[PDB]
């Protein structure tokens, strides 16, 4: 199915997601608060791990799929359980613990090797006993100040660091030929400006040996330049030298690199004929206004020296969502192919704004010299709620979503259609003084009225930053004898936007018919109570279409009481007279007493769970009979009913970790 | 005059002689000498009747004309309230005789099956 996540909220860190090419299986990872975020099988499956701190770096390993994952000061690794199978799993095997110092950034290398940098660039080995994987600190040294980010390469290159603000990148290769207490010999690699991002290349052929030349560093100076850096083993004679040199326009601000193993993966020999430039990796370089140039390097590996340059391939030009969201920075993770899908690259984007993007651009177009704009479609996006949802209130127009918590992080999402199903997108966020008890959204969601636990009652405008403004306030008198357990929209006989007579139903009727609105202020209405049925209220349901709709004659609540005597009451309310009535529109004598679940839809339909919560009743509020009945092995959590203005009505009935879906079917005249 | 389940309504009127069954059933030759409609059904029909007390149709002698032309507006907006209950008003329409609300609301209710075949809710709907 087209099941779209919202794991959670990423966090700022460099290292805070991950994309790793693991047996082909293209693992991200990313970080969350208190949770890691591990995405397996093309993204269609998830895997969260909690843990009771902030997650500060993730990064995966490519060889064996482990997974490092630093917060505060230690360090877990978790491996996947079977080494190998269609759906992956992790699970916790093994902690790292130094020093005192929280590990700022942390990376992953070849055999289990880490570079789990805090303030001292520790380095590691984990793999031991007949599974204990119990690690070994085979190096340790300080810095100037703690390493904002950190790069590890196979074999000798060994590691570099640089540090928040730092200009200059040192340069740690694997000094000692031997022993497990190996010394690394320092470089400087001065830079003209702080480093803003550095990767090294990449060449995964060359193991086991892992013994090879051309290690070339990238690296982004704060002056707009890109820079490449040779390497070579030459008994450790190499290198600490720029070997090309790239200088940015003022217009880009943005570069990523595509490795030659990922156009070898993905171009054919009699593809790669054009543009021909399969002897070097690619460059991106792109700008906020979406405009990007992608150019090949010249000889940027080969072994024996050569003079690489930047030859450019084309000049492409995405839409704004293809690039950035007007963010202040952006954390690339390395652009891998998406698995054995050939053609496509897997290119990710982190907004620092709780939102990474996954783009699934197309190679072969991108290259395309003689080509248009850019071809990337918004492929997935990640997000989620800052700290849990309560409860989800639904505007009955069915384009808004507001989500409630015991806490004041209340949110107004609108649904986002991607090229891959669908998914919601936090558009404000409605602050309140306490706990929301209840709410209803209007005006497609820029208007919302709320009610809190305290009583009470703010109407906020929501027209844009995410600040939600609130215009409107009111109190009740919370007499402490009746209190309100729904809040109706009671529709106005002529479509108005004006204001929206809000119904507070307290407990055995005592309608609180609230005029409210924005440009005036909230009013009360007396008339009026409905039936109470038996002076309490028992399970009371709102009734609320999920489409477009404006007819206002409609069944509003779905009262039942314990005797099984469910009313569908209809809502008539004058503004002139200030005043509204209940109507009764059905009143079908249901057949169960107690009922665990009650709801209805526009179409006149009707759902109840039993007392048991295991047997689900179908009614007809137009008919009063009973049109179906089920036996479930599980209790039913929920039930919700949408619709459409063609009486396309479904009903998901909610268990306790999966939602089944029922649909009429129409009677056959020559068949049961 | 007026349906038993609390069903009232003016007893007569230029209105009321619309219907062409109330035209001879509502003392119509009062020198010479309703149960079935469900209460809201009549109140929509008098409604229906009230609006037009001030048009005129053609009736049975429209030959081309009572169907092959698009209906009123306010006509089309007025019955499309309820697909349930039209075809209890067509149904109120036809006891009483009453030709124009029986094509009105045949019109309504024939494009609404129409409007919700598959192909014309892909093509309406989402397209």
């Amino acid at each position: 199915m087209s099941l779209n996540f919202l794991p959670g909220r990423p966090n700022a860190t460099p290292q805070t997601a991950c994309q790793a090419t693991w047996q082909n299986h293209t693992i991200f990872a990313y970080c969350s608060g208190n949770n890691l975020i591990i995405l397996t099988n093309k993204f269609t499956r998830l895997q969260t791990i909690y843990t009771q701190s902030d997650c500060t770096a993730v990064d995966i390993n490519s060889q064996n799929g482990f997974i490092a994952l630093s917060f505060h000061n230690r360090v877990l690794i978790y491996k996947p359980i079977h080494q190998i199978m269609q759906n992956p799993k992790w699970t916790q095997c093994c902690q790292l613990f130094h020093d005192d110092t929280p590990v700022n950034c942390l990376r992953w290398s070849s055999d289990n090797e880490l570079a789990i940098g805090s303030d001292f660039l520790s380095f590691w080995k984990i793999k031991d006993n007949f599974g204990v994987y119990q690690p070994i600190l085979q190096w340790n040294q300080k810095q100037p100040k703690p390493v904002y980010n950190v790069i590890i390469s196979q074999d000798s290159q060994l590691i570099v660091s640089i540090g928040k603000y730092d200009c200059n990148a040192k340069l740690w290769k694997r000094v000692s030929i031997v022993g497990e207490q190996a010394i690394f010999n320092l470089t400087m690699l001065p830079h003209p400006k702080p480093i803003t991002a550095m990767r090294w290349k990449k060449e995964p052929d060359q193991v086991s040996k892992n013994n090879t030349a051309s290690h070339a560093l990238y690296t982004l100076c704060e002056d707009k330049v890109l820079r490449i850096w040779s390497c070579f083993e030459m008994e450790k004679n190499h290198t600490v030298q720029i070997w090309g040199e790239v200088p940015l326009s003022p217009t880009q601000k943005f570069c990523v690199i595509i490795d030659n193993w990922i156009i070898r993966q993905t171009l054919s020999v009699k593809d790669s004929e054009i543009f021909d430039i399969s002897d070097s990796d690619i460059v991106i370089l792109g700008s906020m206004t979406g405009e990007m140039e992608v150019l090949a390097l010249n000889n940027l590996s080969q072994d024996p020296p050569k003079p690489m340059t930047k030859k450019t391939i084309s000049h492409k030009k995405v839409k704004k969502a293809t690039m950035l969201n007007d963010t202040r920075y952006l954390y690339l993770p390395e652009i891998q192919p998406y698995d054995n899908v050939k053609g496509k690259l897997s290119f990710l984007v982190h907004d620092l704004q709780g939102v990474i993007r996954h783009l699934l651009i197309d190679i072969l177009q991108l290259i395309n010299n003689k080509t248009e704009d850019l071809s990337a479609a918004l492929e997935h996006k990640f997000t989620g709620h800052n700290k849990s949802v309560q409860k989800l209130v639904r505007s009955s127009d069915g384009e808004a979503l507001l989500t409630t918590s015991r806490f004041s992080e209340n949110g107004v999402w609108y649904p986002q259609k991607l090229n891959h199903g669908v998914s919601l997108r936090l558009q404000n966020t409605i602050q309140t003084e306490s706990p929301i008890k209840f709410a209803v959204v209007h005006e497609l969601g820029k208007q919302v009225i709320c009610l809190l636990e305290n009583g009470a009652l703010q109407a906020w405008e929501c027209p844009t930053q995410k600040q939600s403004y609130l215009r409107v306030e009111t109190r009740l008198k919370e007499e402490k004898k009746i209190h309100p357990i729904v809040m109706l929209n009671t529709p106005e006989p002529k479509h108005s936007h004006e204001r929206h007579f809000t119904a507070l139903i307290f407990s055995d009727g005592s309608i609180k018919a609230f005029e409210v609105s924005l440009t005036r202020g909230i009013f009360e209405v007396k008339s009026d109570s409905l039936d109470i049925d038996g002076d309490d209220i028992y399970k009371i349901s709102i009734i609320d279409p999920v489409h477009q709709t404006f007819v206002s004659n409609r069944p509003l609540i779905s009262l039942i009481t314990k005797k099984g005597l469910t009313r569908t009451y209809k809502a008539i309310v004058n503004y002139n007279d200030r005043h509204v009535q209940w109507i009764k529109a059905c009143e079908i004598n249901t057949g169960i007493m107690n009922c665990t679940c009650i709801r209805g839809s526009s179409t006149g339909k009707l759902c109840i769970v039993n007392s048991t919560g295991k047997v689900m009743s179908l009614w007809d509020l137009n008919r009063g009979v009973l049109e179906y009945e089920e036996t479930f092995h599980n209790p039913i959590e929920d039930i919700d009913w949408t619709s459409t203005e063609y009486g396309q009505s479904i009903v998901s009935i909610g268990f306790t970790g999966y939602a089944l879906l029922y649909t009429q079917l129409r009677y056959d005249y020559t068949n049961n | 005059l007026v349906s038993g389940e609390g069903e009232r309504f003016t007893v007569d009127k230029k209105i009321a002689e619309r219907s062409l069954l109330l035209k001879n059933y509502l003392n119509d030759m009062h020198d010479s000498n309703v149960p079935n409609v469900r209460s809201s059904v009549l109140q929509k029909v008098i409604e229906w009747a009230e609006h037009h007390r001030d048009s005129n149709f053609p009736d049975e002698d429209d030959d081309d004309s009572r169907k092959s032309a698009p209906v009123d507006s306010w006509d089309r907006e007025f019955l499309k309230v309820d697909q349930e209950m039209l075809y209890e008003i067509i149904l109120a329409a036809n006891y009483l005789n009453i030709k124009p609300l029986l094509d009105a609301g045949c019109k309504v209710v024939a494009e609404m099956i129409r409007g919700r075949s598959p192909e014309e809710i892909r093509r309406t709907f989402n397209i």
